[PDB]
């Protein structure tokens, strides 16, 4: 089975800062990787699929990249609406596992 | 509009079983995989498994073998998740979701299952 190692688990940041979230697969997943956003109290929403393709209505400040086992989500100059949790998931062999998540929290 | 509606919250006892349900509208569940995803309080998403309602094929994360049984009822556009032998580790929100290898675009609002102490 292929597992996803996501880092960092927690990230404190401020509006306007740029952050990078990474996911490392335990085997080659051939760009079949999605990123989800999950706001507090809400269901997950698909943000990126096929490693780099933005989903419906997703702003250009989000960028997915990577290949093989190594993938990253960059949020350029993050906005008030970007705080929440982020998860990667692969869709190569089943099981289609999630990374452990990143909680993106505002510095207070 | 696609909607996935999920069953109401469950308050259940250790050792019992529970069956959660998810009814789709706006599409035919035969046309995609249907998934169940677990999220313990303040923790991460965990893929339990999926069913292909076109032919009934299921796949599971091996960690949920026996704990989880996913079934589909195409005539009611519904998929179900049975959880057996409940313990506190099963206390979680359970999401149903639709999609395949390009990600899951549609998610239910989740069903909270709370297992009381003793398991």
């Amino acid at each position: 089975d292929i597992q996803m190692t996501q880092s960092p688990a927690k990230l404190w940041a401020s509006v306007g800062e740029t952050v990078t979230i990474t996911c490392r697969a335990s085997g080659n997943i051939h760009n079949y990787l999605a990123w989800y956003q999950q706001k507090q109290g809400k269901s997950p929403q698909l943000l990126v699929y096929n490693a780099k393709t933005l989903a419906d209505g997703v702003p250009s400040r989000f960028s997915g990249s990577g290949s093989g086992t190594q993938y990253s989500l960059k949020i350029n100059s993050l906005q008030p609406e970007d705080f929440g949790s982020y998860y990667c998931q692969h869709f190569w062999s089943t099981p289609w596992t999630f990374g452990g998540g990143t909680k993106l929290m505002i510095k207070r | 509009e696609v909607q996935l509606q999920q069953s109401g919250p469950e308050l259940v006892k250790p050792g019992a079983s529970v069956k959660l349900s998810c009814t789709a509208s706006g599409f035919n569940i035969k046309d995609t995989f249907m998934h169940w995803v677990k999220q313990r309080p303040e923790q991460g998403l965990e893929w339990i498994g999926r069913i292909d309602p076109a032919n009934g094929n299921t796949e599971y994360d091996p960690k949920f073998q026996g704990k989880a049984t996913i079934t589909a009822d195409t005539s009611s556009n519904t998929v179900n998740l049975q959880l057996s032998s409940l313990t506190s580790e099963d206390t979680a929100v359970y999401y149903c979701a639709s999609g395949g290898e390009l990600g899951f675009p549609y998610w239910g609002q989740g069903t909270l299952v709370t297992v009381s102490a003793g398991g």
